[PDB]
DNA sequence: TTCGTAATCATGG
DNA sequence: CCATGATTACGAATTGC
């Protein structure tokens, strides 16, 4: 081997070492599948946690000079960086952002090299800026560029210390009164100028309290998240459905919580108990009623409807009969590509809000009667699957996916 | 002018060439030389748009390109095959050139020379003397191919020359090794063109002091000082080694036809160079034959395990058995005594007995017709006979008689009068000869020596090398040299090549394809019935040929990740995909996420595969119908040879469609032709299991519905036979895999048995099955006991045979070589595998009653030997080679020889293979849990006596012996229950 | 870190620890191949046969290696030449002035640099005769070798038909790159850029990359 | 590339 | 807790004196 193209591709794989990142499928089976080939040419290779320092949650003195504080917000935290998907911490899956975000982002880091990554911060379809990490550029300096794009961008505060500052209680209320922001305010991450190493500061205090009941608020498009609601009325936010289940809440009971100066949050049980998650997902839905499913993270209606939906995917003008809707399909110019790229079942499936595995799931165990290209009559096979909940309610509701799917196939025919 | 090949042979120099061989009728030898060039094939625009012109180019016409790349579909809207139709041109280039856009780059280019010029690599040639230039003496210069090979002849007979030599080194304690260890003996069987067979033996001097040869000389034999004056016609030449170093490289030089030696490329050859040049520094010279090049001596290795190969380039072919022995079919010892047993082999008669001797007589009147002079032809050098398979003897007087042979042996008196014979082990101890050093002991090595080396002679006629070098060198289109060196994806090119130009067709891929992802066991070991088999006729070829599974005509692949998108590409495929044009084949899916997978090939026009398996099996049948009606010897030989030649390429073609970086990879086709075959065995075992015949009338266990479509066949499963009303049997059915079918009758009658078996291949071939798919009736089985098709004993009787006729005992799986088992084990063994099938025959067996039996026999047995110890300790010694090639720490063997090293004057060095056995103390009772037992390792040396202190550890043994006879046997429960009794421990099955 | 003795000439060999658990083995190895040695004059004394055991296996990365020694001048170090006219060193320092763009130089030991090691497969070869001892010494050859590559981490073979089937000799998988030969005709050796892959694996392997120019000599 | 047995560790009955 | 099951590792099945 004399060509530069192995050495090239060896440095790369270097680098990708030095930026690896488990949670995107496709680096890692591209980096799998070099790693084969290297040692199987040469019979043998050598071949975000980690980033913050410990949490300090008790007043102390801060070295004099020059820092610069960002607020940290209550909500999902997402890591993006260059040549992989969006990356959210603990699951390591990904998430849907529009296109023009996504340029936006490449334009942003592809200008310097030094960035590792970039800080998303998501709470019912919100997507805003926290923080950066670049080995040469300040986020202060990016965050221009951010605002530049039309993204949001933090508040960031350049503070020169002189002498020696202790952190307590009325200096964190005083920051917090100089930033000023709507948003909760979950902790202050500060960093040192000419310092690699990020550090951030969280008070926090645990109390016990009464909660009178659970309930859900409506978001927007068949998106759901859990209410809680005390005695005093005053509202606890709560991450999703993983954190309330890994709380393990429950209904009429004093509850530990772990308050601030501004707002009191649930936190995890830590006991030794032998409660089981199965069973809590069937009380809490018995609880909050059967009419909802919980689609990962969030909770998502069973509605009727049926017809009011392909309108709303589309983005087109309400619909009454078949034949204008026929029409009103035909006459689009754009959107139409859509449907002569992308199949009937995920279409449907879409259309209705299903998730993917469980629905792929509960497709597989149940048998159906096809005629003429459509399907009439369907019954289930084996009954164990319906164990869990959300897959009976899906289950129950099937009764309108048919109908549905039977339309797109007509329009589908229809058209050609 | 009329000239017949024996070999092709390339030139490695700064200017390369080709090189032909050929005999005329005389016996003259005339060497050609051509030039070689680099073959392209192009398209018609590339070949116009080259800046510097080729050398020259040859027009081959329209071809069509297709493109034969597979992509994954999860609808039913496939995209139609992209072929291109354009002309094509064949362009040569002395040296080599890169081209952009070249086609047809996995061939090579000796089989592009041969195809173009239309030359075949063993065809008889009236060649033509206006193209030929004289260079030397016997070698001309060619430069026009095509027409000077135009005219072809029919084959005619030419004679050869061949040499065989063996080898015969002075060892003590290790291997021998070049610097220390001379050469004693060498043999040498010579064949000229004149067809004189002459036999020689040189013998060392330097152990021979000098009265001693004084003797040796006065008793007949002949002692040279120089090396010009030896005779080849004077059997025994007792000379220095220097000059019986000299003598072997003369030997070596000559421009032979033939060098067969057995595992000489490792041992042989390179000793004989090694100590050659260590001696004196002259080596060993092989000439082109224009007088051009010179090279020496270098054996290199290939991998694929290492093969030895020499460097020649002067046309001999340097031949080893022990590699044709290897790849041609599979044994369980590949030593030269073990081939020697399976080999030559007769049934002799006893004529005469008394005090130490016996006589037998072999003649065609006792067990076949050619036997019985293979036995005699072997015989004329032969020393030690094998009689019953057990007993050595030594040869005293033979007499061949006019069509056999009388021989008189030293054995002790067998209560028999037909025996079987075979030429086998030696009872010869090389090393204790040499400590003591004499004539007998130098004449007597001198026989072993001649012996070995006409063994490889005897090896090579029984063999037929010759022919099936020329048979595999026409129909593969390669040179004779490199018909047994290759693989299956080299051998395959020629008649592919050949196929695709005469179809006018080319196959692209223009992507990389990524490296995508049965054992049967049978109902019942123990059978105590008579087992019926049949043969399968090439099913994976008629498998393929009748599915038209080929990678240019797969239309597509169909997917579905889910039930309700599979039933509505079910039902379209049903619609618009109709059989029988189309033939649809569900296979398992190459993702984790992919529920169904289903391929669609169409049968409109005929595929590539197909056809040259059609080819393959035709020319077959025709070969196997041109023996049958031939008289002369050299036209069996030579058809068989044909017919062995188009089996082993024709067998093939299922394990190259598999293979990624072969030219006929199809991997949907793969897994369709698996599928396939399973589907018709399950069918077949299905329709016979149960099938019984009542009255005069037949009835299967199910209908005879074609298992793919339907069909216009009639589907009565009541059939009406033509054997003896009184007849009232049922069948059944137990094994079954791709290349045979079981079946199993309830009865001890053979001649029922091969009737019945008939009257049921007649049934099936002609009703049950359907279009190309037939079985043939091979033999039956009597005293099955068996694990898989790898390891089982029982009796044969072929399908041509009667109830009067001698079995064939079939045993196979066991080694009965492993020097690291026992002694002892195997003899216990062999007497309880004969106790069963000795046993088994009685007829009230079933399933809970052997167990029962030799479950008791084993305990008794093993009490008694435990509670007598009156085994001699030589059956209980075990056998390793020490060697320091060890990784990790200590591995205990190690510091054991270290250990005695120390507290022995005797030495050990790391070459030298030591004896071990286990010793415990003699007070130590039956022990059922057990330790470490590296432990007990102790090193027996030659005056080692087993003291009154000291036992041998009877346990480890005895547990052996009980897990490899529960490993046979049918119950399990009754198998653990006694096992645990006795040593407390849960056997491994399997 | 001792001395055994030989029946034939060194009759003595001075070794380090590392070398302790196979060096053993060597000697007997030695005392059937030495006696047929001797009997042609050889490059370098056979005092000389071993004096590259010293070099401690432990502070080393990297393995270069030559099929034969230096027929004429030797000195028991491989790819060592005080005074600079041997075609392959002056190739070498070429090259090595290439990559690293020094200009002004008057010869390079690869000795110097901490964490290579120079080797010879062959340890002996007749002046005149280039390659006429391989049958001698194959086995020390393997053993010694086997010995490095169970310590180094990266090993980089010179000459294409040298070490053609290198991978087979040695059972223990390990890191190897084969190289074109030194003085390849074509200017073959001039397009190499092994020195680069090395240290990119060097690197890759947690280990310092070489400081090349430590070798130079001035 | 196979099979085969001992030495070790690990896991659910 | 420990019998039972499953991994790991070792080395001949090697061949020519």
């Amino acid at each position: 081997m004399t060509s530069s193209a192995d050495l090239t591709n060896l440095k790369e794989l270097l680098s990708l070492y030095k930026s690896l990142r488990f949670s995107d499928s496709v680096a890692i089976e591209k980096y799998n599948s070099l790693v084969e080939w290297g040692t199987s040419t040469y019979w043998k290779i050598g071949v975000i946690s980690d980033y913050y320092d410990e949490v300090k949650n008790k007043p102390f003195n801060i070295d004099p000079g020059y820092y610069i504080f960002l607020p940290v917000y209550f909500g999902s935290v997402f890591i993006y960086s260059k040549g992989k998907n969006m990356v959210e911490l603990g699951s390591g899956n990904s998430f849907q952002i529009p296109d023009e975000i996504r340029s936006a982002c490449n334009k942003v880091l592809d200008s310097d090299n030094g960035i590792d990554f970039l800080r998303f911060v998501l709470l019912n379809n919100r997507w805003i800026m926290e923080d950066a990490i670049s080995k040469y550029q300040s986020p202060v300096n990016i965050f221009k560029l951010a605002s530049e794009y039309g993204l949001n961008i933090p508040n960031y505060l350049e503070i020169e210390i002189e002498e020696d500052t202790l952190f307590d209680d009325e200096l964190y209320s005083i920051m917090e009164r100089s930033f000023d922001d709507t948003f909760p305010k979950i902790s202050i991450s500060y960093i040192k100028l000419g310092e690699l190493k990020r550090q951030v500061v969280d008070f926090f205090k645990f109390s016990f309290m009464y909660i009178e009941s659970i309930k859900v608020d409506r978001i927007g498009d068949n998106i759901f998240i859990p209410s809680v609601i005390t005695k005093s009325g005053k509202k606890i936010l709560v991450k999703d459905v993983d954190h309330l289940i890994r709380s393990k809440v429950r209904e009429h009971t004093f509850v530990k919580v772990k308050k601030k100066n501004t707002f009191s949050i649930l936190y995890d049980y830590d006991g030794n108990g032998t409660e089981t998650r199965g069973e809590v997902i069937k009380r809490i839905i018995d609880t909050i009623g059967r009419d909802y499913y919980v689609n990962g993270k969030y909770f998502s209606k069973v509605g009727i409807a049926g017809l009011k939906q392909l309108t709303n995917k589309l983005d087109i003008n309400e619909c009454a009969t078949v034949d204008e809707l026929v029409d009103e399909i035909n006459k689009s110019g754009t959107v139409k590509r859509k449907i002569k790229n992308q199949s009937v079942f995920d279409l449907s499936r879409e259309c209705l809000g299903y998730p993917e595995a469980d629905f792929i799931t509960l497709v597989n165990n149940m048998r159906f009667k096809i005629e003429n290209c459509k399907v009439v009559n369907f019954n289930i096979e084996n009954t164990n699957c319906l164990n869990n909940p959300s897959i009976e309610t899906i289950y129950g509701n099937f009764n309108q996916f048919v109908s549905i799917f039977n339309t797109v196939t007509d329009v589908k025919k229809r058209l050609f | 002018m009329d000239v017949r090949c024996i070999n092709w042979f390339e030139s490695h120099g700064e200017n390369r060439f080709l090189y032909l061989k050929s005999r005329c009728r005389n016996g003259e030898t005339v060497f050609i030389r051509f030039p070689h060039y680099f073959y392209y094939v192009v398209t018609d625009e590339i070949y116009q748009s080259l800046s510097p012109p080729p050398f020259n180019a040859r027009p081959m016409g329209k071809m069509r390109t297709i493109d034969i790349d597979e992509t994954i579909s999860y609808n039913l809207d496939i995209k139609d095959r992209k072929c291109s139709v354009a002309d094509m041109w064949l362009i040569e280039e002395p040296k080599k050139r890169s081209i952009q856009n070249a086609t047809m780059d996995e061939f090579f280019n000796i089989s592009w020379f041969y195809i173009s010029n239309g030359i075949s690599p063993d065809g008889c040639y009236s060649l033509d003397e206006q193209y030929l230039t004289k260079i030397n003496n016997g070698c001309y210069h060619c430069d026009d191919p095509r027409n000077c090979f135009a005219k072809e002849i029919p084959r005619f007979d030419i004679p050869r020359s061949y040499l065989f030599l063996a080898i015969a080194c002075h060892f003590d304690k290790k291997f021998p090794s070049v610097f220390i260890n001379p050469i004693s003996h060498t043999s040498y069987c010579y064949i000229d063109l004149s067809g004189k067979r002459l036999l020689f033996t040189l013998i060392n001097e330097e152990m021979l002091t000098e009265q001693e040869i004084q003797e040796a000389v006065d008793r007949g034999c002949l002692r040279i000082q120089s090396l010009m004056e030896m005779d080849y016609e004077r059997e025994l030449v007792l000379c220095s080694e220097i000059v019986l170093l000299r003598i072997a490289k003369q030997l070596l030089e000559l421009t032979f036809d033939y060098v067969v030696t057995f595992n000489g490329h490792n041992f042989d050859l390179r000793y004989i160079t090694n100590r050659l040049e260590l001696l004196t520094g002259e080596k060993i010279i092989f000439r082109s034959p224009d007088k051009k090049e010179a090279v020496h001596l270098c054996i290199y290795e290939r991998n694929q395990n290492t093969t030895f190969h020499v460097n020649n380039n002067n046309g001999t072919i340097f031949f080893d058995l022990y590699s044709f022995i290897q790849k041609s079919e599979k044994l369980d010892s590949y030593k030269l005594d073990s081939i020697s047993k399976n080999a030559f082999s007769c049934m002799g008669k006893v004529l005469n007995r008394g005090v130490r001797e016996m006589t037998f007589i072999g003649d065609d009147t006792t067990d076949a017709k050619g036997k019985a002079d293979t036995f005699a032809k072997v015989l004329t050098t032969g020393n030690y006979v094998t009689v019953d398979e057990d007993i050595i003897c030594k040869v005293i007087r033979k007499d061949i008689l006019e069509n056999g042979f009388k021989v008189v042996l030293s054995c002790p008196t067998l209560p028999n009068d037909i025996y079987k014979l075979s030429f086998g082990k030696d009872d010869i101890d090389l090393a204790q000869m040499y400590k003591d050093y004499n004539l007998n002991i130098a004449l007597d090595m001198a026989r072993y020596c001649i012996h070995d080396a006409c063994l490889c002679q005897y090896l090579w006629e029984y063999y037929g090398v010759e022919t099936k070098t020329d048979a595999g060198a026409a129909t593969y289109v390669l040179p004779q040299s490199m018909v047994f060196e290759y693989r299956a994806s080299t051998i395959i090119k020629g008649p592919l090549l050949k196929l695709l130009l005469e179809t006018k067709t080319i196959l692209v891929r223009s992507e990389t394809k990524q490296k995508f992802p049965k054992v049967f066991a049978p109902k019942q070991k123990m059978f105590s019935n008579n087992v019926l088999i049949f043969d399968y006729n090439s099913l994976y070829p008629n498998v393929c040929i009748f599915g038209n599974l080929s990678p240019e005509t797969l239309v597509g692949v169909v997917v579905s990740t889910n039930r309700l998108e599979e039933e509505i590409n079910n039902q379209l495929l049903l619609q618009k995909y109709p059989p029988p044009r189309y033939i649809t084949v569900h296979c398992e899916p190459r993702l984790p996420n992919l529920i169904s997978e289903i391929a669609i090939f169409d049968r409109s026009i005929e595929g590539t595969i197909p056809r040259l398996l059609r080819t393959f099996l035709a020319e077959r049948a025709r070969y196997k119908k041109m023996l049958k009606q031939a008289t002369s010897s050299t036209e069996k030989a030579i058809y068989d040879s044909m017919q062995y030649t188009y089996k082993i390429v024709a067998n093939s073609v299922y394990g190259l469609m598999g293979f990624r970086n072969s030219a006929l990879y199809s991997y949907a086709s793969a897994k369709s032709c698996t599928s396939i075959g399973r589907r018709m065995i399950l069918y077949l075992e299905s329709v016979l299991n149960g099938a019984e015949l009542s009255n005069g009338m037949l009835r299967f266990a199910n209908t005879l519905s074609n298992p793919f479509y339907m069909d216009d066949r009639d589907i009565n499963p009541i059939v009406k036979t033509s054997l003896p009303i009184d007849y009232r049997f049922r069948f059944r059915s137990v094994y079954g895999d791709t290349d045979s079918v079981f079946t199993e009758i309830d009865s001890q009658d053979v001649d029922k048995s091969i009737e019945i078996a008939k009257e049921l291949e007649r049934l099936i071939n002609s009703r049950v099955l359907f279009n190309n798919f037939k079985i043939e009736f091979e033999a039956v089985y009597k005293n099955l006991i068996m694990q898989s098709k790898k390891k089982y004993t029982t009796m044969k009787y072929s399908a041509s045979s009667n109830s009067k006729s001698v079995p064939e005992r079939i045993n196979k799986g066991t080694s009965e070589t492993r020097r690291d088992v026992s002694k002892f084990h195997k003899n216990m063994i062999k007497t309880y595998k004969t106790r069963l099938s000795e046993m088994l025959s009685e007829g009230r067996m079933n399933s809970n009653q052997v167990c029962i039996d030799i479950l008791r026999s084993l305990e008794t047995d093993l009490r008694s030997e435990f509670d007598s110890r009156s085994s001699p300790l030589e059956l209980f010694m075990l056998s390793r080679m020490h060697h320091s090639n060890y990784k990790s720490a200590d591995n205990p063997n190690m510091y054991l020889v270290t250990e005695y090293n120390k507290n022995n004057p005797e030495t050990i060095e790391l070459g030298e293979r030591y004896y071990f056995a286990y010793i415990c103390p003699a007070n130590v009772p039956w022990t059922k849990k057990l330790v470490n037992i590296k432990t007990y390792e102790t090193i027996i040396d030659r005056s080692f006596k087993l003291g009154s202190n000291q036992r041998i550890f009877y346990e480890v043994y005895f547990k052996r012996l009980t897990s490899e006879i529960v490993n046979l046997l049918d119950n399990k429960v009754l198998c653990i229950s006694f096992f645990q009794r006795m040593f407390g421990s849960r056997p491994t099955f399997y | 870190m001792n001395s055994v003795t030989i029946s034939h000439a060194p009759y003595t060999i001075t070794y380090h620890d590392d070398w302790e658990p196979v060096m053993s083995q060597l000697v007997e190895f030695y005392n059937e191949v030495a006696s047929w040695l001797l009997r042609d004059e050889t490059s370098p004394i056979p005092d000389k046969f071993f004096i590259q055991l010293k070099q401690p296996l432990r502070n080393k990365r990297v393995c270069v290696c030559g099929i034969d020694p230096y027929p004429k001048d030797g000195t028991g170090v491989p790819f060592e030449s005080p005074n600079f006219t041997k075609k392959s060193i002056k190739e070498i320092a070429s090259s090595i002035s290439r990559l690293t763009g020094v200009i002004d130089y008057k010869g390079y030991n690869l000795n110097i640099i901490d964490g290579v090691i120079p080797w010879n497969y062959y340890l002996s070869c007749k002046l005149g005769e280039t390659k006429s001892h391989a049958i001698y010494w194959d086995k020390i050859s393997k053993l010694l070798l086997q010995h490095i590559t169970k310590h180094v981490s990266v090993l980089y073979c010179l000459g294409k038909t040298d070490f053609s089937n290198i991978r087979a000799k040695l059972e223990s998988p390990v890191t190897t790159i084969v190289g074109y030969h030194p003085a390849a005709r074509d200017h073959q050796f001039e397009k190499d850029r092994s020195f680069e892959i090395i240290n990119v694996l060097l690197e890759l392997d947690n280990k310092t990359p070489i400081n090349w120019a430590q070798g130079f000599i001035y």
